[PDB]
């Protein structure tokens, strides 16, 4: 399993707290810090859709 | 290969520095005396003492997976035959190792 | 499931970059060209441009950046050509797929009302045949070798490019004169910042306000930048960058080089004359054809020859 | 400029050696770009030259294949054989025609 990061909150990468159709730049900042991640594609395709 | 290039760091009436990243063949150089233009006019107001940093590195191409060449070393081969033996009208077909 | 594919270039915007050959001279173009890749076999290239495809400002569209305001046209207005005209197949994100002939340049152009846009780049485009018969246009009939062409769908595979913060795109349609001073009018829903040199060292970030400044007489001394915290760009060398770690994510690239099947021609059958320990070969190639011979002994004495004329080999 | 100017240890090694003669150049006065000058792809230059495969040049008429690297049907040498035959197979004389 793989846990992603926005703060010290290790949320599951398939279940993000935010989506781009709600927030313009907070999703991009969440993707900013999590580039070095093997589950980045999971966080990616989950972080688009609600 | 695929020469990747970072965007030029521009400071107006300043001076940049070279911060390396240890990327493969990562060249970096700081250029002084630069008056750059954007589409919406000039970028600085200073004539001289401006600074642009070029940074380039080599990464491998996007089609590396399906289009690549494997360099090997070979030694001490192994011979292996598909015989079809019949001894007294009793036939087998067996991969024998020789 | 195409909407799952397109959803990552929704985070991005088209931009303008410097093209060296425009309709008249050297300009800043909305259709600038970053790279041309031509390593698939039967004439398919993959352009990475400074525009975006498959998104609206919609099915067959180019989305570009016209001095900040994002515009759009249908895809059948855009044409490109190397030596002969190329044929645009599809687009996805910053990437375009065309069926091109061989040539030493790429030129993409579209036509607006009375403004013609163009961008010529000195990027070599080659044509790669399959097999031992060197054609220039793919045939009508033959046999089928395996090949490697750029795939036509936008399927997510394991190859990425790197996206970043757009930097401070400076503007000068913002800054204007008052009757006695300098006036900066940032656009609505967008924050500008102003650097001047008319007092000592002056700097400000302003929001949504026609904000004048005293002690500045001429508007040559003030540069009004523009800011967009959202809306990624590509890591281009034709753009300036932001301040501090710069990185915001990575996107997949469409149309990668996949294994396929390609039709190759079949040369006219050689006319073989036999003799005592000797074989004569009459050869009439339609287009240039490799003849490769070897002997089945401890010294092969292999012969390798491109033959493009009617020839007799003994 | 030749074969192996990129050397990735495996396909997904994420640590590649690169010696591609990259040299950064000074940008043109009034333009934001990163100008470089490097030797061309040695893999492409290897593909342009490419003395023909071992499929066409191999002695004794071998048939080189790919997914296991192997040769086929090389008409060279000779296979010796050992037969350990049990005594039950030896039929007597008068149970066969003569």
């Amino acid at each position: 399993t793989t846990m992603c990061l926005l703060a010290n909150v290790t949320f599951p990468c398939a279940q993000p707290p935010i989506c781009y159709d709600r927030k313009p730049a907070e999703t991009l900042a969440m993707l900013s810090v999590n580039v070095d991640n093997p589950g980045y594609d999971e966080l990616l395709e989950a972080a688009v859709k609600c | 290969y695929k020469t990747g290039m970072d965007s030029p760091a521009i400071k107006c009436c300043g001076s940049q520095e070279c911060t390396p990243t240890y990327r493969p063949d990562e060249q970096c150089k700081v250029f002084t005396g630069v008056y750059p233009f954007m589409w919406g006019g000039a970028y600085c107001f200073c004539d001289t003492e401006n600074t642009q940093v070029s940074k380039a590195y080599v990464m491998k191409s996007d089609d590396c997976l399906a289009d690549h060449a494997e360099a090997y070393k070979a030694h001490t081969a192994s011979v292996q035959a598909f015989l079809n033996i019949t001894v007294g009208e009793h036939s087998i077909v067996t991969t024998v190792y020789v | 499931s195409t909407e799952e594919l397109f959803n990552e270039y929704k985070l991005t915007r088209p931009y303008m970059a410097r093209c060296i050959r425009c309709a008249v001279g050297s300009c800043h173009s909305p259709i600038a060209i970053e790279a041309v890749k031509s390593d698939g076999h039967d004439g398919y290239v993959r352009l990475q441009t400074s525009s975006q495809y498959g998104l609206d400002s919609k099915g067959r569209t180019m989305r570009y950046d016209m001095h900040g305001t994002i515009k759009e046209i249908p895809l059948h207005q855009v044409s490109l050509y190397t030596s002969r005209p190329c044929h645009i197949v599809d687009g996805h994100g910053y990437f375009l797929l065309a069926r091109c002939p061989a040539g030493d340049s790429i030129t993409m152009e579209f036509k607006k009302d009375s403004v013609r846009h163009s961008c010529s780049v000195p990027y070599e485009v080659k044509f790669n045949p399959v097999g031992r018969e060197l054609y220039t246009h793919p045939p009508e009939h033959g046999v089928e070798q395996a090949c490697q062409v750029y795939a036509h769908d936008a399927q997510n595979r394991g190859a990425y490019v790197e996206m970043h913060l757009p930097g401070s795109e400076v503007d000068s349609s913002l800054v204007s004169l008052s009757g006695s001073s300098v006036t900066v009018t940032p656009p609505d829903g967008t924050s500008a910042l102003v650097e001047c040199e008319c007092g000592g060292t002056k700097i400000s970030e302003t929001i949504n306000k026609t904000k004048q400044f005293s002690q500045c007489t001429k508007k040559e001394q003030c540069r009004a930048y523009r800011l967009q915290n959202d809306k990624w760009v590509y890591n281009s060398d034709k753009l300036p960058k932001a301040a501090g770690a710069t990185l915001k994510g990575k996107l997949h690239v469409p149309f990668l080089l996949a294994d396929g099947k390609c039709t190759v021609p079949l040369a006219p059958e050689p006319m073989i004359t036999f003799g005592f320990r000797s074989v004569s070969l009459k050869l009439h190639p339609k287009n240039p054809t490799y003849l490769i011979t070897r002997q089945l002994a401890d010294e092969p004495h292999y012969t390798h020859e491109l033959i493009s004329e009617p020839a007799v080999r003994n | 400029g030749a074969f192996g100017d990129i050397q990735s240890r495996t396909v997904s090694s994420s640590d590649l050696y690169a010696n591609t003669n990259l040299v950064l150049q000074r940008p043109k006065a009034g333009a934001i770009h990163v100008p470089y000058t490097q030797a061309p792809s040695g893999f492409e230059q290897w593909k342009k030259d490419k003395a023909p495969s071992l499929k066409f040049t191999a002695p004794f008429g071998c048939e080189i294949y790919t997914n296991p690297i192997r040769a086929e049907n090389c008409a060279v040498g000779s296979i010796p054989l050992a037969f350990d035959i049990p005594d039950a197979l030896f039929t007597r004389v008068s149970e066969t025609p003569t």
